[PDB]
C-alpha cells in the first residue's frame, strides 16, 4: 500500500502548516502501479531542472503512455477501476512532491474526458481518438500558447537591453534563446540563485551553451549588481485570484528591489497556471522540503564533507528550515503575458471566468 | 622548522616565447602591469624564505639592476637576494652541479622553475612534507599539483599524465602526448615493477603542472653523481622511480585551489584572464603589492589605478584593467583587455580580448582583437588584427596596416616576417 | 519488459562432487545450505515474476526436481536445455539462441552466487542512471600477486578496462583516445567482479547479426568504445558501462575459494 508517518528532523515550533516527510528508495509497495509514474516520482523527489511548467508536460506524456498501454477488461468497463488507479497515481505523486496548479487543471481535464466518453464504443477506436485529443490539447494550451508568449514579449523588450532573471522556467529559457538567436540583440543576462537548488546555474549553463553574455550571482549580493538593470523576468508558478505571485524562493526579494529601483518586474505565464485558491502571506501553504539538501557545504549538490553541521534530531533546537515556494506582493509586478495576450496582475481573474 | 633558503630557476624557458626575450629577459615581462618575478617573490615572502638565490646569465645585467631597484635590497626585508652567474644557456642539471660545488645548501631547500602565481598557503605543504619525511629516511623531493578545468581539451602544451597512490601519494609515471594536435601516437608503456607495492593505482591527465619543489640535501649530491640527467621532470623523476637507488621516495601533492605555472602564450592569456577574474582570492590588483600600485576595484570586474583619464560617452567592458597616467579618447570599447601604465589612446578604437603593455600609443580608428602588444611600441591609424598576434618591443606600425592570424613580429632589428623599423615588411625595410 | 535470467552450467576448475552425473553444480551445500537458494532469495527480494533459467546438455530434470522439492519459491520458472552448447560455447551461444522470449530490459545472473547485499538499490541505479551495462566490484580478504585489473571513474561512475594478465604482454599499455576523454582513472587490484550484470532492450538487434561475444566477459562489455574509427552501427544513448563499489563480502565460487566460503559462513 505504501509507507506513511515517521519523519526525519524536529516537528518545529514555528511553521508547521504542511507535510515535511514518503518513499525515495523503493521498499514495500503495490505491484500494479505503472513504472512511468514510479520513474517520475523518483525524478521529482530529487529534481534539479523542473519548475512548474515542465512538470505537467511530463505528467501528460506519462498519462498518454498509460492510455496507450491500457487494455479494457472483459468484465469491468473503462470507467470502473481507471479513476481509482489515477487516484493511486496522484496519492503517490503527493507523497513524493506536492503538486502544481497546472497538474490539477490537467487531472480535471482528464476526469472530464472520462465522463464524456461512454462505455459503448470499441476499445482500440476509443484510445486512438483520446490520445490524439490530449496531443492537440497539449499542443494548444502549452506549445502554441508558449509561442504566443514569446512574440508578446518580443514587442515589449527594447533593443540592446539588460535582463535579470531567476529560476528554471521553461518559458523564459526559450524567451532568452529566441532573443539571442532569431532577433540578434545585445542582451546582457544576469542570473540569480539560492541555496537549496542551483536552478539558475542550470539556466546560465544552457544560456552559455547558446553563447550569451551571462553574469551569475546570488541573493546575498544584489545592492552591488543593481548599482545596470532594466527588465526583470520572473518564473511564474501560479497567480491567484487576488493577483499575488506565488513563485519560487528568491523571487520576492528581487521584486522588491526592482520596484524600489525604478525599472519594474515582468512575468510570463500560462492560461493553465491560474487558480482560484487565494492567500496573502508565505506562511499559508508552503512547499516544505527536508533539510537533507542543506547539509552540503557550498559549491555543488554532491560534495560529501566532514564539516561543521550534521546533527538535527539529537541537537537541542536547531531548526535549519528552508522554504521553496513564496509569495510576491500584489502591486510590485506590472505585466503578465498569457494565452489571452496581456493584462496587469490587478486584473488577475479575467481568465478564470473566460475559461 | 625555521630558516628556509630558496633557489629560483630563471634563464630557463627563454625563446619558448617566440617573438620576445630578444633584448630584455624572460621574467621581466608584466602579467598585470607588474613583472613576473614580483609574483614569485610575493609567494616566497608568504612561504617564509630567509635567503634567496637567482640564476641569471642571458641579459643578467638588467636583472641585477632590477634587484638593486627592488624592495628587497633594503635592510628590513625578510630575505636577501644573491645572484648566480653562469655560462650562457645551460640545462638545469648543469646549474645543480655548479651550486653543489659552491656548497650553500643546508637541510631543506626550495627550487622553482618558471614563475608561478598561486593563492595556496605553503605552511600546510611544509608540514606534510615534514610528516612524510619522518615516515621513512630515504625521501627526496616534493611536487605540487592542482585540479584542471574539468577537461584539458584546450591545454595541449602540458599533456603530462600522472600515476599516483591513493594512500601515500607517490608518483609512478610521467608521460607526454601529442594526441589532439598531432594524431600519430596512442600508446603509453608502464613499468610493472611497482604493482603489488602500491595496489591502489590512480591514472590521471586532469592535473596541471606547477614545477615548484621542496627538496632535501640529497638532491645536489645525486646531480653530481649522475651528470647524465639534464631535465628535472621528464627524465629525472622517471629515473628516480625506475630503481636507480632502491628505497627512495618522491612526493606528489594534490591541491584543490588555483596554481598554474607560466610557460606558453596561450597559457599566459588564461592565467591573466583568471587574475582579472576573482580566481586568485588574495592575489588581486586592488591590494597593491609593488607599493607604487594604486589600483581600485570597481563592480563588474573593472580595475582602475589612480590618475585614470577617460573621455565622456565611452563604454567599458568586463574583466578589464587600466594603469596609471592613462588617457583615452572618445568612441572606445574596452572588453576583457589589459592596458598598461602611462598609455595614451586615440579615438574610435574597438578592443576585445586583447593585450597592451606600458607606454603605448594607439592611432585613431583601429580594431584590435585577441592580440598582444609589448612595451614602448606604437600602433598607427587603421590597424586591424586577429587572434594570437604578438607585437614586439618598440615596434612602430605605420598607418594603414592589416595583419592576419598568428602574424608574429620580431623584437630585434631574423627568420620570421615583420620587424621593428617603419613599414615592417610591407615594402622592404629592416636591419 | 523486466525479467531475470539464471545461468546454470558445470564446473571444471574444482578438484574433487561435480564429475558425478547425479550431482550438478547448481545443487551444492556450502554452509549447510543449497547454492541456488541464495539466487531464489535475491529474486524474491528484487520482486520479479518472470524468471527463465538456462541449462546445459547435462542434467535435464535434476534442476527441475530441485526447484519443486524443498524450495521458498512461489514463482513460475522456465527451465530449458538447448543442444548447441559444446562446453569448449559456454553462455554467449545460449544468449544468441534465446532472444524472442525477452520483451524489454533483462538481468543476467549465473548460478554460482553468494550474496549479502541489498538487491533493490542495484535495480534502481540501473533504471535511473540511463545506460546499457552495470557491474559490481567487491574486496578481497584482509585477515591474516598478479591477478586482474579494473579501471573505474569516480565523481556518474563507469567502467572502461577489465582485461586480465593471462595473455597480457611485458608492459602495461593504454590508448590515448580512451584516456583523453575520461581523464580521471582509478585502477583496482583487490576488487573483483562477482558476476552481476544488468542489460537493456537494444542488445537484441546486434546478437543475431554479428557473433563477437566470448566467455560472457571478454567481448561482452568491451564493445562500447566510441573512439578512433567508430564503425559498428549503433542502436538509438552512448554505449557506456557502469560500476559501483561495495564493502560487504559477496563473490564468485569456481576455484579453491569454495573452501574459504565455508569458513566465512561458520563464524
Amino acid at each position: 500500500p505504501g509507507i506513511s508517518s515517521v519523519i526525519p528532523t524536529v516537528l518545529e515550533q514555528s511553521f508547521d502548516n504542511s507535510s515535511l516527510i514518503s518513499v525515495k528508495e523503493l521498499l514495500l509497495n503495490k505491484d500494479l502501479i505503472h513504472p512511468s509514474i514510479l520513474l517520475l516520482t523518483s525524478h521529482l523527489a530529487h529534481y534539479k531542472i523542473v519548475g512548474s511548467i515542465p512538470r505537467c508536460i511530463a505528467m501528460l506524456e506519462v498519462f498518454q503512455i498509460v492510455i496507450k498501454d491500457y487494455q479494457t477488461p472483459k468484465g469491468t468497463t473503462l470507467s470502473r477501476n481507471l479513476t481509482s488507479y489515477l487516484s493511486h497515481q496522484i496519492d503517490l505523486l503527493k507523497k513524493a512532491r506536492p503538486l502544481s496548479v497546472t497538474m490539477g487543471n490537467a487531472i480535471r481535464w482528464l476526469k472530464q474526458e472520462i465522463s464524456l466518453i461512454d462505455p459503448s464504443t470499441p476499445d482500440k477506436a476509443a484510445k486512438k481518438d483520446l490520445c490524439e485529443k490530449i496531443g492537440q490539447f497539449a499542443k494548444e494550451k502549452i506549445e502554441l500558447a508558449d509561442q504566443l508568449i514569446i512574440d508578446n514579449a518580443s514587442t515589449q523588450i527594447e533593443e540592446s537591453t539588460t535582463i535579470v532573471t531567476y529560476g528554471s522556467s521553461k518559458v523564459l529559457t526559450e524567451l532568452l534563446l529566441h532573443n539571442a538567436i532569431s532577433l540578434k540583440k545585445n542582451i546582457k543576462v544576469i542570473v540569480v540563485d539560492s541555496r537549496p537548488l542551483f536552478e539558475g546555474r542550470k539556466m546560465a549553463e544552457t544560456l552559455r551553451n547558446a553563447g550569451v553574455n551571462v553574469m551569475y550571482a546570488l541573493i546575498t549580493s544584489l545592492d552591488t549588481i543593481f548599482n545596470d538593470v532594466d527588465y526583470v523576468f520572473l518564473g511564474a508558478h501560479s497567480i491567484l485570484s487576488n493577483g499575488f505571485l506565488y513563485s519560487r524562493a528568491g523571487t520576492a526579494m528581487l521584486a522588491m528591489s526592482a520596484k524600489r529601483r525604478n525599472i519594474p518586474v515582468l512575468v510570463c505565464c500560462e492560461s493553465l497556471k491560474f487558480s482560484q485558491r487565494v492567500q496573502l502571506d508565505s506562511v499559508t501553504f508552503n512547499e516544505l522540503a527536508d533539510p537533507n539538501d542543506l547539509v552540503n557545504i557550498d559549491y555543488e549538490n554532491p560534495v560529501e564533507r566532514r564539516g561543521n553541521k550534521g546533527a538535527l534530531l539529537n541537537q537541542f533546537i536547531k531548526e535549519r528550515k528552508f522554504e521553496k515556494k513564496k509569495l510576491a506582493m500584489e502591486n510590485k509586478p506590472k505585466g503578465n503575458k498569457i494565452g489571452g495576450k496581456k493584462g496587469s496582475e490587478g486584473e488577475s481573474k479575467d481568465a478564470s471566468n473566460e475559461e | 622548522e625555521d630558516r628556509l633558503q630558496a633557489v629560483v630557476l630563471t634563464d630557463s624557458y627563454e625563446t619558448r616565447f617566440m617573438p620576445l626575450t630578444a633584448v630584455k629577459p624572460r621574467c621581466l615581462l608584466p602579467l598585470a602591469n607588474v613583472p613576473l618575478i614580483e609574483y614569485t617573490l610575493e609567494f616566497l615572502a608568504k612561504a617564509g624564505v630567509h635567503e634567496v638565490f637567482l640564476i641569471c646569465s642571458s641579459h643578467a645585467n638588467q636583472i641585477n639592476d632590477y634587484i638593486e631597484n627592488s624592495k628587497w635590497n633594503l635592510p628590513w626585508s625578510p630575505f636577501k637576494i644573491t645572484t648566480i652567474m653562469s655560462p650562457e644557456a645551460r640545462c638545469t642539471g648543469d646549474v645543480m652541479r655548479d651550486l653543489d660545488n659552491r656548497g650553500i645548501i643546508t637541510g631543506d631547500f626550495i627550487l622553482v622553475s618558471g614563475d608561478v602565481l598561486t593563492n595556496i598557503d605553503f605552511s600546510k605543504m611544509l608540514e606534510f612534507h615534514k610528516k612524510m619525511h619522518l615516515q621513512d629516511k630515504d625521501h627526496i623531493s616534493t611536487m605540487c599539483l592542482s585540479k584542471a578545468s574539468t577537461y584539458p581539451k584546450t591545454r595541449t602544451i602540458e599533456p603530462a599524465a600522472f600515476v599516483l597512490d591513493k594512500s601515500t601519494s607517490r608518483c609512478i609515471y610521467y608521460q607526454d602526448l601529442p594526441l589532439p594536435s598531432s594524431r600519430e601516437k596512442t600508446s603509453i608503456q608502464i613499468d610493472p615493477e611497482l604493482l603489488d607495492n602500491v595496489d591502489e593505482f590512480v591514472i590521471r591527465n586532469d592535473l596541471i603542472d606547477c614545477r615548484i619543489d621542496i627538496c632535501t640535501s640529497h638532491v645536489p649530491l645525486i646531480f653530481q653523481e649522475n651528470f647524465d640527467y639534464q631535465s628535472l621532470r621528464t627524465d629525472f623523476v622517471k629515473g628516480v622511480i625506475s630503481s636507480d637507488i632502491l628505497g627512495k621516495h618522491i612526493y606528489a601533492y594534490l591541491t584543490d585551489e588555483y596554481a598554474v605555472r607560466v610557460e606558453s602564450w596561450q597559457t599566459y592569456d588564461t592565467i591573466s584572464q583568471d587574475f582579472l577574474g576573482r580566481w586568485c582570492y588574495p592575489l588581486v590588483l586592488d591590494s597593491n603589492i609593488q607599493d607604487d600600485q594604486t589600483y581600485s576595484y570597481e563592480s563588474r570586474h573593472i580595475y582602475k589605478e589612480k590618475d585614470v583619464v577617460l573621455a565622456q560617452s565611452c563604454k567599458i567592458g568586463k574583466c578589464t584593467a587600466i594603469g596609471s597616467g592613462t588617457k583615452i579618447g572618445e568612441g572606445t570599447k574596452i572588453e576583457n583587455s589589459v592596458i598598461g601604465r602611462n598609455c595614451q589612446i586615440g579615438e574610435n578604437i574597438r578592443i576585445k580580448n586583447s593585450f597592451i603593455w606600458d607606454d603605448c600609443i594607439i592611432g585613431n580608428n583601429s580594431i584590435i582583437d585577441h592580440s598582444l602588444i609589448a612595451s614602448n611600441a606604437t600602433l598607427g591609424s587603421n590597424v586591424r588584427l586577429n587572434d594570437g598576434c604578438i607585437i614586439g618591443f618598440n615596434v612602430k606600425i605605420d598607418d594603414n596596416m592589416d595583419l592576419d592570424r598568428n602574424t608574429k613580429i620580431s623584437a630585434s632589428p631574423q627568420d620570421l616576417d615583420d620587424q621593428t623599423l617603419a613599414v615592417s615588411i610591407v615594402g622592404d625595410k629592416g636591419v | 519488459s523486466i525479467q531475470a535470467f539464471v545461468f546454470c552450467g558445470k564446473g571444471s576448475n574444482l578438484a574433487p562432487m561435480q564429475h558425478s552425473t547425479r550431482l550438478p553444480k547448481a545443487l551444492l551445500p556450502i554452509g549447510n545450505r543449497p547454492m541456488i537458494e541464495y539466487v531464489l532469495d535475491w529474486c524474491d527480494q528484487a520482486d520479479f515474476k518472470e524468471i527463465s533459467v538456462v541449462a546445459p546438455v547435462d542434467e535435464i530434470e535434476l534442476i527441475e526436481s530441485g526447484l519443486t522439492s524443498f524450495l521458498n519459491s512461489n514463482h513460475s520458472h522456465h527451465l530449458q536445455d538447448p543442444k548447441k552448447i559444446n562446453f569448449i560455447s559456454t553462455g554467449e551461444s545460449l544468449q544468441k539462441e534465446l532472444l524472442p522470449r525477452i520483451n524489454g530490459d533483462f538481468v543476467i545472473l549465473p548460478c554460482d552466487f553468494v550474496t549479502d547485499i541489498p538487491p533493490q538499490v542495484l535495480v534502481d541505479q540501473f533504471r535511473n542512471r540511463d545506460d546499457n551495462n552495470l557491474a559490481m566490484t567487491i574486496y578481497y580478504k584482509n585477515s591474516l600477486k598478479q591477478q586482474q585489473f579494473f579501471t573505474v571513474y569516480s565523481e556518474i561512475l563507469l567502467d572502461v578496462y577489465s582485461q586480465r594478465d593471462v595473455t597480457k604482454t611485458k608492459y602495461l599499455q593504454i590508448r590515448s583516445h580512451l584516456l583523453w576523454n575520461y581523464p580521471n582513472l582509478t585502477v583496482s587490484t583487490k576488487l573483483l567482479n562477482s558476476f552481476i550484470y544488468f542489460c537493456s532492450f537494444e542488445l537484441c538487434q546486434l546478437l543475431k547479426l554479428g557473433p563477437q561475444s566470448m566467455s560472457r566477459q571478454a567481448s561482452f562489455k568491451d564493445p562500447f568504445t566510441g573512439n578512433q574509427q567508430q564503425q559498428n552501427p549503433p542502436t538509438t544513448i552512448f554505449i557506456l558501462p557502469n560500476e559501483t563499489l561495495f564493502i560487504r563480502a559477496n563473490n564468485l565460487n569456481a576455484y579453491m575459494d569454495a573452501n574459504r566460503f565455508v569458513l566465512k559462513i561458520k563464524s
